[PDB]
């Protein structure tokens, strides 16, 4: 069972540098490379360069040279793929994956699991809760929808719970969306009865760990 | 790249096809190729490698090939755990590196066409007392997936800022996007009735919301 | 500009009259490539001679290695025939197992 | 393993 | 110890008779391992070393398909040589080419090199720092002009620094047993005369891998590298080597004389004279 576990997901602000890892193991870590492969979201693949370990002899492709340094380190069994500046455009996914030649045999055997970079000038910034109501007045739906809005929020993910978890069905919590303002929104919609808006309350419990906020917000109708 | 494949293939359950990878004498050429596999939200796995081998953990059903500046890839008797985008990726003397194709996205055509069941929300109170508002339209609950949206004020195609997913998949199987409006109470007020025309497969689905 | 070629008649291993060996014709340091070599068992020619594969040394001068399985002998007279552009005709080499 | 080209003279 | 991966290409015109020649070896060290020849049936690149038949076809294939591509190049350059040097077609003309990466005993880098030859003269030569070229003439100008605008260096600079040593890694600890040996000189002397005037002291060294050996006379201490009779070093065929060096000496004085050997496999560099 040989493996590569790579560094954890990573959000940056552009300009910093980062330096991700690749570990291995159940292998002779010396006597195959390390090569790196690019992600873009939505794109396919794209080989960013390599490290011989056993001799620290290091290569990349055309795009990629001068914009990264890879490394390795024979006895920590780690390779790294490091950046000085990050750019916007740098917010991808990064494979590792073991080759031993360039030949001829050649193939990537085994793949790490992937790191996750995000990059963007946004700073850590907390969400908005906002309400959204369902069409109380009905004609034998016989279900109505409501929901909560989180807005303006930076960076991902939110948990969106209901009733502080007492409401599991009917509830849909949608992917968020990337603005051009740089910032976060989703929804998160449950439909239930109409019956039960006479005597049921729902408060919608939005928790955002990076920028530490918890909010409640409560849902009805209006004249 | 100078190694191309194209973007999509299809076929039922039980179906055989290729998949095309196309370079030149410099990649494909004189080198050997491997195929990679990836379902998505994965790394990609080893799939075909020294042109035509399998390994350990790949069933018989895939098999590869090479002639000249082209190699091709065969999936032999189609399920729905083989859709997947597919790579395959070739040393290029020219680059003294490796070049993967752009992939192929697989698809199986099991599951049925069914439609979006959509929720379009007006802006809150709260909101508006921001100097701010939104429109929210949520869909839902479909296959295939990848679908347009529209927004009409009175009746003509309105774009003022509006913002929208990718279609991603739910837990159910099915896909889901949002999409999302943005403008103050002068655009929200001075206009009748705001709709939201969901099309998928030729199908008009919209729901609208007044001021009231 | 032209080099002849330096001959060099041995056998694989020190002779030994009866013991199989292997005799061979090393020609080396010569320009141009096109050469011809026969070993001569009494001065006729060996049938079934191998060859190395044609290759150069860092002055860009040919060598060459003929060679043949053969079994020495008190009487038995061995020599290498050597033809180049260079000579005006071809040089026989014999073979001295004390050389 | 060979050095892929023979550049033209 | 040392060891070097080389790559030996010629090609000969042949004027209305057939296609030109085409050749070509590798060697590590002094070991030959594959050969492709034109005129060969198989047209296919070829092992020639025990160690490198493990190879798969991906191997073979391949560079069996460079190997064409570089003799197709080769087949125009003589054509584009005569043009250089406006030469007519009723001659036979020689390209040269060879190329390969030095490592040292750590296995690391050391030198790369790259030398093209027409008729046996040096034509063209990649440098030292593995950017600029020695252009020889008004031809090789021609070429290098085109090298630069090729970025070719750059593309020799990678192989010989990265996939070049990288195989000679591979090629060494696969022939390890071959490569990686020292078999050391068997060392006898001969002592024949004709007349009486003088007799013929001949100092062997037999059977020693590598190649690289020494052979020296003297009186007392001084080089005799007078009447100094040194055969190139030659292969025996079973992968070893042979030399002599030998020396015509006035008769009855071979106390003075002694033969000094130098090897890689001796502890001691080891001396000898006649019994």
């Amino acid at each position: 069972q040989m493996q590569l576990v790579q560094s954890g997901a990573e959000v940056k602000e552009p300009g910093e540098s980062l330096r991700i890892s690749c570990k291995g193991s159940g292998y002779s870590f010396t006597n195959f490379w390390i090569s790196w492969v690019r992600q873009m979201p939505g794109k396919g693949l794209e080989w960013m360069g390599r490290v011989d370990p056993g001799y620290s002899y290091s290569t990349y492709s055309p795009s990629f040279q001068g914009h990264v340094t890879i490394s390795a380190d024979k006895s920590t069994s780690t390779a790294y793929l490091q950046w000085n500046s990050l750019k916007a455009s740098d917010t991808a996914m990064y494979y590792c994956a073991r080759v031993q030649y360039s030949g001829y045999y050649d193939w990537f055997d085994p793949w790490g699991q992937g790191t996750l970079v995000t990059v963007s000038s946004a700073s850590t910034k907390g969400p908005s809760v906002f309400p959204l109501a369902p069409s109380s007045k009905s004609t034998s739906g016989g279900t109505a929808a409501l929901g909560c809005l989180v807005k303006d929020y930076f960076p991902e993910p939110v948990t969106v719970s209901w009733n502080s978890g007492a409401l599991t069905s009917g509830v849909h919590t949608f992917p968020a969306v990337l603005q051009s303002s740089g910032l976060y929104s989703l929804s998160s919609v449950v439909t239930v009865p109409s019956s039960s808006l006479g005597t049921q309350t729902y408060i919608c419990n939005v928790n955002h760990k990076p920028s530490n906020t918890k909010v409640d917000k409560r849902v009805e109708p209006k004249s | 790249a100078v190694v191309t494949q194209p973007p999509s293939a299809s076929g039922t359950p039980g179906q055989r096809v290729t998949i095309s990878c196309s370079g030149s004498s410099s990649n494909i050429g004189s080198n050997t190729v491997n195929w990679y596999q990836q379902v998505p939200g994965t790394a990609p796995k080893l799939l075909i490698y020294s042109n035509n081998q399998r390994p350990s953990g790949v069933p018989d059903r895939f098999s590869g090939s090479k002639s000249g500046t082209s190699a091709s890839l065969a999936i032999s008797g189609l399920q729905s755990e083989d859709e997947a985008d597919y790579y395959c990726a070739a040393w290029d003397d020219s680059l003294n590196g490796w070049v993967f194709g752009g992939g192929t996205k697989l698809t199986v055509l099991g599951q049925p066409k069914a439609n979006p069941t959509v929720t379009l929300f007006p802006p809150s109170s709260e909101e508006l007392q921001a100097n701010k508002a939104t429109l929210v339209c949520l869909i839902s609950d479909f296959y295939p997936g990848a679908v347009t949206v529209a927004w009409k004020a009175d009746g003509s195609p309105v774009k003022a800022g509006v913002e929208t997913t990718k279609p991603s998949k739910q837990s159910n199987n099915k896909y889901a996007a949002s999409s999302y409006l943005s403008l103050t109470p002068e655009q929200w007020k001075s206009h009748r009735s705001y709709s939201c025309q969901v099309t998928h497969e030729g199908s008009t689905v919209e729901k609208t919301v007044a001021p009231t | 500009i032209q080099r002849t070629p330096k001959i060099q008649v041995y056998s694989r291993h020190p002779a030994e009259n009866g013991k199989s060996n292997f005799l061979n014709c090393y020609v080396s340091g010569f320009h141009p490539s096109d050469i011809e070599v026969d070993l001569l068992k009494n001065g006729e020619r060996i049938e079934k001679v191998e060859h190395s594969d044609l290759s150069f040394s860092k002055d860009w001068s040919f060598y060459l290695l003929y060679y043949t399985e053969f079994t020495p002998t008190e009487k038995d007279e061995y020599a290498c025939r050597v033809n180049h552009v260079t000579l005006s005709q071809p040089k026989i080499v014999k073979w001295d197992r004390d050389m | 393993r060979m050095f892929p080209n023979a550049p033209y003279l | 110890g040392s060891h070097s991966m080389r790559y030996f290409f010629t090609s000969v015109s042949r004027p209305g008779r057939g296609e030109p020649r085409f050749i070509a070896v590798g060697y590590v060290d002094d070991t030959q391992f594959v050969r492709f020849d034109s005129d060969a049936a198989s047209q296919r690149m070829e092992p020639r070393a025990p160690w490198i038949e493990q190879e798969g076809p991906e191997y073979w294939d391949g560079e069996t398909r460079k190997v064409k591509a570089h003799s197709q190049t080769h087949r125009v350059d003589l054509g584009t040589l005569r043009g250089y040097y406006n030469q007519s077609e009723a001659g036979s003309h020689t390209v040269q080419r060879m190329y390969g990466c030095d490592v040292g005993s750590d296995w690391r880098f050391l030198r790369g090199y790259h030398q093209y030859a027409y008729d046996g003269k040096d034509y063209i030569a990649l440098k030292e720092d593995l950017r600029s070229w020695t252009a020889a003439d008004m031809a090789a100008q021609t070429t290098k002009h085109k090298w630069e605008a090729a970025h070719v260096a750059e593309q020799l600079r990678a192989y010989l620094e990265g996939t070049c040593v990288e195989w000679l890694r591979r090629y060494l600890e696969n022939g390890k047993e071959t490569l990686q040996r020292t078999d050391a000189p068997k060392t006898h002397m001969t002592h024949h005369a004709v007349s009486d005037h003088e007799a013929t002291l001949r100092c062997w060294a037999l059977s020693f891998y590598p190649a690289e050996i020494t052979l020296t006379w003297q009186r007392d201490g001084e080089d005799q590298t007078q009447d100094t009779e040194l055969v190139e070093t030659r292969p025996a065929g079973d992968g070893t080597f042979q030399k002599w060096a030998a020396v015509v000496v006035p008769s009855g004085q071979e106390q003075r004389y002694t033969c000094h050997v130098q090897h890689e496999g001796l502890p001691k560099p080891l001396t000898l004279r006649w019994e």
